[PDB]
């Protein structure tokens, strides 16, 4: 019952996640923590659906135009972003007096499905809308970013003057056509559509000469070459030479010795191409094979490695559960553990720490009595050792402590 | 360079998954090619730098897909990477939520990691779910570096992402080329005036195996399919039992090393010089290789800075790429 | 002539995949509708979608226009500067310039048209430090009275296998002009 | 780059050019040896403007006893206000390597 | 083809302490073990190729690089040309007194080089799997960790494996290259029969190791300590601007004067 929510949460895990379901028994049911501490603690998932969505890209009308032969696809949520004025009649005609049932009967009607006339297909009337929005921002609705930049000066340079001029004849009030007007008006469409992207996707002396000063810019000689080098120099390399190798045993005695040997070894290379010191070499061969040989010398009764492998499967599935489980606890345990955190609060988890540190010792304890009590073999004990690192770690952590006190 | 470095450096690979990786520009298409490489780049960056870790996101249809989590052993990479080649690249790529999902995991993680991403990229056309320009200044504000590596095209963005997440930016003639861009990324990149240099606390597990023949042993099963594990590395901050020794800790967030790791990647550090190369004969009473003990037989002389001994070419490719010290200076 | 082909790039199945690879931005002899155009066009560019100005090669569009170092790469002149619209200043013109002035009819056609051709062609390398794609679209170009009139500093450039190229192998010489003309050309390769 | 362009020493403004702006002194070595027009070919690639000005100031220079004033004429407002300020630009430069007196009423309209 | 090279340490004063010592086992033998090594080497194939380098204490000068014996010419020409290098090389010496300990990382250099000229020489029918033997008799200086390291990362990298035979002493380094690049280590029990464990413990190839049942690898250690009191360490605190060990936290990094930014 716990939470409406978090009842659902735990549970989904449980159900799903089979090492995980298993583990979160093994530790909440087993009465050893409980069910909130663990949830809580195990923060693990991801942002978003794609820790965004899709921006429209472009083409939102013409990605797979107008057939697919709060939730949708990639060309419903675009749309949803990029004309709210669609957005706003979603929220009407869908509320009231129509369903999704009506309105898709009321969609395989002309147009779209009878292939009527509407100059191209379904995505037709959202680029009339599309160029409808370009007509508002240009007659109706205006502009943001027009100081310096979008100057008005250049504005009204262009269009020449309301009186007769040398060359008038460029907007002309007749000659009105049908196939004219209609490239005409897909101009529009497509030029708006690249404008409600950029609008979609924010979660003139303007362009031309900004990047013209993004090409300018004095960077590379504005601080240095490589900015502010840290040279490495370092100060005692010997350390590095001879390195983490501990200090062998290196007594070289008195240099009377070299001198006595290299007197002694010069003496000794004087002789040379005997042609046979192979009477004591062969001497070695019938001695050399012995060493090579697994009896007498060279072997160590290594490589033996005697194992005991007698119930193999169902004690490995209890190992996978025990490890999974002491993984989990000693997770949240050395996670918490390490800087100490001087304050109340992290002191309380650490009381919970140990409330369940005592607990999951117990639930070890009955583990390896119903688990080792059926056929005597498979020391368990690894898993008491990093559980008597753990106490260990609580009670050095807590005579510390209360010597800091 | 003799300039700090960027040391530790969880690397975060996107591919693109786009329609563009279909077009056949290299001699097989460019999702087979780049992915090969990626292979050999996957085992270079591990064969190099140890401590370090790598995670791959193909990025298809509009969205963006955590393939392969940030890890550090090449095993998992180079599978998923074999299992990648038989994907189908359908769709345009969002570059929106990938680098979202790594700017939410690179906000908080410790200061002195040098967090970079390698974006090999080749289409032209990005959707972008907020606005472009802010996503920039926000990953100029958020602690980590962006690199793109470019396939058949230059935009003034990936110039403006690399320069400002602080990385770089290039373009793509040949395969030779493009392998000698994934082995400039190979390389520790060196860092800004802004990365913090912290001082990360580090566990030094020694090996153990079955203490004496396994008289009172600790058996245990692993810590990240496995058998029965008798010995092997501990984990002395919260003693647990790992395989293998270069592993986060995975219960205490220790890091785990074992005395090679560091020694790995000490060539950084002290680095190699330049050798001064003259093709002609020139003065040469030295006659033989002080590399191999072998003549000149060719008119390159390769002589070091310090020492100033006698080096061929073999011998120059072999200490420049490989042995990372002059056999000269350590005499 | 612009109205009528992106008309008939419609009702032929083309100008859809001309969407699926760049942005169209088209052009009408509004003052305000082409400066909305220009600007989304500018702005695709930054967005670094793919973008493509269509216009015509007499009006403002490439008057004041001067070729970005990035803003037009590749300037495609559809046809030869012809006209249909002709009533008789033309023909007054021409024919005071065979009588009192000494220029032939086809000679003055022919220099007006490349002199609008080459305008709105001709001002790419803004800084020498820049690459830029001018192709002249239709076969008329080619016919050395229409390519004579081309200034020095183009036909210097024109190779005999570039004329009359196919679309095709225009395209194949674009990727390896692009690709040859990406790489790192530092003020070290210019003293 | 410090040219002699037969009277007078000419700045480079910035300090960049092709060899073609050596063969570029040598086209108008002949437009002001003789007054009378003159009619020239720079194509886009030199500072069109800066070009336009840098050999007729080293001319005024050189020997500046028979030109009162310049009148450019570009068309476009925005062209205008770009030779203006290139213009502006170069006389930076000029007062950059001379002092500060450096009379020039350079006036749109 | 395979390419066996033997490294021998003939550290003169080590050899000369041990031929004063008047035991059965002298330099002589050393390198006829060496040599009968490497004729064998010569003899399992005929395709395979031998490179023998003696580390002096101050050079790493190569031994190696009718038939009145009766042995193959090209092997008899080897063994005299070899037999009287290392007479030339021993007995005329010279004596310093600064350095006198023996070097081990110049002559792995030597021989990772002269291995990867010799793959140059490999036409495309053919490929070479190669190691190198190390027959250590004298004590390794430390100073040259630093450089050590290195050549067994260079033989990680070149896939060339390593093997060790140490004669007297343990060596840490040494079994630590013989671990890192895959190849084997063993400590010699008793010295007059050191000629065939090169004979069938090393002599042996690549696709002969996974073949015999050797003898089993000895656990390594990775002891690692600071750079501060040298002593033995299983936490420690590690520089990101020197990349150093040090054991106990300390407020000025020593190894590089670090401004220490202290929280
Ligand atoms: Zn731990
Ligand atoms: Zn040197
Ligand atoms: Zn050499
Ligand atoms: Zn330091």
């Amino acid at each position: 019952r716990k939470a409406n929510k978090e009842l659902e949460e735990k549970n989904r895990m449980l159900q799903e996640d089979p090492v995980l379901f298993q583990l979160y028994k093994d530790l909440v049911v087993s009465q050893v923590i409980s069910a909130e501490e663990f949830w809580a603690n195990r923060l693990n998932v991801n942002a978003t659906d794609s820790s965004s969505t899709s921006n429209h890209k472009q083409d939102v009308g013409i990605s797979a135009a107008f057939l697919a032969d709060n939730l949708t696809s990639d060309i419903i949520e675009s749309i949803f972003r990029t004309y709210p004025a669609v957005k706003m009649k979603y929220a009407e005609n869908v509320p009231h007096n129509m369903t999704e049932k009506e309105f898709w009967t009321r969609f395989f009607q002309s147009h779209y499905f009878h292939r009527d006339r509407l100059n191209t297909g379904s995505k037709d009337l959202f680029a009339e809308c599309a160029k409808i929005d370009e007509k508002g921002l240009k007659t109706m609705v205006s502009l943001g970013v027009k100081n310096p930049l979008l100057d008005l000066t250049a504005l009204e340079d262009k269009p020449l003057d309301e009186g007769y001029g040398i060359s008038s004849v460029p907007s002309a009030s007749n000659s009105k056509s049908i196939k004219e007007n209609s490239n005409a008006a897909i101009i529009k469409r497509f030029n708006h559509h690249s404008a409600m992207v950029l609008a979609a996707g924010l979660r003139q002396p303007a362009v031309k000469r900004a990047k013209l000063q993004e090409s300018i810019e004095y960077e590379d000689l504005g601080k240095n070459n490589s900015v502010k080098t840290i040279a490495l120099n370092l100060k005692k390399s010997d350390r590095y030479y001879h390195g983490p190798t501990p200090i062998q045993s290196l007594q070289y005695a008195t240099s009377q010795d070299i001198i006595n040997s290299f007197q002694s070894i010069r003496q000794e290379m004087e002789a040379y191409t005997p042609k046979l010191t192979q009477v004591l070499s062969s001497s070695a061969a019938s001695s050399t094979i012995t060493a090579l040989s697994p009896g007498g010398a060279l072997m160590q009764g290594g490589t033996q490695q005697a194992i005991n492998q007698m119930v193999p499967n169902d004690i490995q599935s209890e190992l996978k559960h025990l490890y999974v489980a002491v993984g989990e606890l000693l997770r949240h345990f050395w996670s918490c553990f390490p800087v100490n955190t001087p304050f109340l609060e992290e002191k309380v988890v650490k009381m919970k720490s140990n409330l369940e540190r005592f607990q999951v010792t117990k639930l070890c304890p009955f583990q390896e009595k119903i688990r080792r009590q059926y056929l005597s073999t498979n020391l368990v004990s690894h898993i008491e050792e990093m559980l008597q690192t753990a106490y260990n770690k609580l009670h050095t952590w807590q005579s510390r402590r209360l010597m800091k006190k | 360079g003799q300039v700090r470095l960027g040391m530790m450096r969880h690397l975060y690979v996107v591919v693109d998954g786009s329609r563009t990786m279909e077009d056949q520009d290299l001699k097989p298409n460019r999702l087979t090619c780049t992915l090969k490489l990626l292979e050999y780049f996957v085992e270079e960056y591990f064969d190099q730098n140890p401590i370090s870790q790598i995670g791959i996101i193909v990025t298809k249809s509009k969205r963006a897909e955590k393939l392969t989590e940030l890890s550090g052993n090449p095993r998992k990479h180079i599978t998923s990477l074999k299992k990648a080649v038989d994907m189908t690249c359908h769709g345009e790529p969002s570059l929106y939520n990938s680098l979202s999902i790594a700017m939410q995991t690179l906000k908080h993680m410790p200061g002195h990691t040098s967090r970079e991403v390698l974006i090999i990229f080749s289409s032209l056309t990005t959707c972008d779910p907020s606005n472009i320009y802010d996503l920039i200044k926000t990953l100029k504000a958020a602690k980590i570096r962006v690199s793109v590596i470019g396939l058949s095209a230059e935009v003034r963005v990936c110039t403006v992402l690399a320069r400002e997440t602080g990385g770089t930016y290039h373009v793509i003639l040949d395969e030779s080329h493009y392998k000698e861009l994934l082995t400039h990324h190979v390389s520790p990149p060196p860092a800004s005036s802004s990365s913090e240099c912290s001082l990360i606390r580090m566990g030094f597990p020694q090996h153990t195996i079955a203490s004496l023949s396994d008289q009172d042993a600790k058996p245990s099963f692993s810590m990240a399919e496995p058998g029965l594990t008798l010995g092997g590395y501990f984990c002395p901050q919260c003693r647990a039992k790992y395989c293998e020794l270069p592993v986060e800790c995975k219960i205490c967030g220790l890091t785990l090393v074992s005395a090679p790791h560091l020694a790995r990647s000490y060539h950084h550090l002290f680095p190699l010089d330049a050798f001064q190369e003259i093709p002609l004969e020139e003065y040469n009473g030295e006659r033989f290789c002080y590399g191999c003990q072998g003549e000149l037989k060719d008119q390159h002389v390769y002589v070091c800075a310090v020492c100033q001994n006698v080096f061929c070419v073999d011998c120059d490719v072999f200490v420049h790429d490989s042995l990372h010290c002059c056999p000269g200076c350590i005499h | 002539y612009m109205e009528s082909t992106v008309a008939s790039w419609y009702e032929q199945g083309i100008l859809e995949n001309i969407q699926r690879n760049k942005l169209l931005f088209i052009e009408t002899q509004d003052g305000a509708e082409t400066s909305v155009a220009l600007e989304k066009y500018q702005e695709a560019c930054e967005n670094g979608r793919g973008a493509i100005l269509l216009s015509v090669a007499r009006g403002k569009v490439s008057e004041g226009i001067d070729f970005v170092h990035h803003y037009g790469r590749a300037v495609i002149m559809f046809g030869v500067p012809y006209v249909y619209t002709q009533s008789r200043i033309l023909k007054a013109r021409l024919e005071y310039l065979r009588d009192q002035f000494q220029i032939r009819e086809n000679d003055f056609l022919t220099f007006d048209a490349m002199r609008h051709a080459a305008q709105c062609v001709g001002r790419a390398i803004r800084g020498k430090t820049d690459y830029g794609l001018m192709v002249f679209a239709d076969k008329r170009f080619a016919r050395g009275d229409k390519r004579g009139k081309l200034p020095r500093w183009i036909q210097e450039h024109l190779t005999d296998a570039n004329l009359n190229l196919t679309v095709d192998e225009g395209v194949q010489v674009a990727k390896y002009f692009l690709r040859q003309m990406a790489q790192p050309f530092h003020r070290e390769d210019q003293l | 780059m410090k040219l002699n362009v037969d009277g007078l020493l000419v700045y480079f403004p910035y300090d960049y050019i092709y060899p073609e702006q050596f063969s570029y002194m040598r086209e108008l070595k002949r437009t002001l040896d003789a007054k009378g027009h003159g009619v020239l070919e720079m194509p886009s690639g030199t500072g069109k403007t800066v070009s336009l000005l840098a050999l007729i100031m080293a001319y005024q220079r050189a020997y500046p006893l028979e030109v009162t004033k310049l009148i450019y004429c570009s068309r476009t407002v925005p062209e205008i206000e770009k030779v203006i300020e290139e213009l502006r630009k170069l006389l930076n430069f000029y007062e950059k390597q001379e002092g500060e007196k450096l009379p020039f009423l350079g006036l749109a309209l | 083809l395979n390419l066996l090279v033997i490294v021998v340490d003939a550290n003169p004063i080590w050899w000369g302490k041990q031929a004063l010592k008047e035991s059965q086992f002298t330099l002589s033998k050393c390198i006829d073990a060496v040599m009968v090594l490497g004729n064998s080497h010569l003899f399992m194939n005929r395709s395979n190729k031998l490179a023998v380098i003696a580390s002096h204490i101050q050079e790493s000068r190569f031994l190696y690089p009718g038939s009145k014996d009766g042995k193959y010419e090209l092997l008899t020409s080897a063994n005299e040309v070899i037999v009287e290098e290392i007479k030339d090389l021993m007995t005329k010496s010279d004596i310093k007194g600064q350095h006198t300990e023996t070097l081990l990382a110049g002559s792995l250099a030597k021989a990772l080089c002269y291995i990867h000229r010799m793959n140059k020489e490999v036409k495309d029918n053919q490929e070479m799997k190669s190691r190198i033997l190390v027959i250590k008799a004298a004590e390794d200086s430390a100073l040259q960790y630093m450089n050590f390291m290195n050549v067994i990362f260079a033989a990680q990298k070149q896939n060339i494996l390593i093997d060790a035979c140490v004669l007297d002493s343990d060596s840490g380094l040494l079994q630590q290259a013989c671990d890192i690049t895959g190849g084997l280590y063993l400590k010699v029990p008793q010295m007059p029969s050191l000629l065939q464990y090169l004979l069938w413990v090393f002599l042996p190839d690549q696709d002969q190791r996974s073949q015999l049942i050797l003898p089993p690898p000895v656990h390594v250690d990775y002891r690692a300590a600071c750079f501060c009191h040298r002593n033995l360490i299983e936490i420690g605190y590690v520089c990101s601007v020197c990349l150093s060990i040090f054991c106990n936290f300390s407020p000025i990094c020593t190894t590089c004067e670090t401004a220490f930014k202290i929280s």
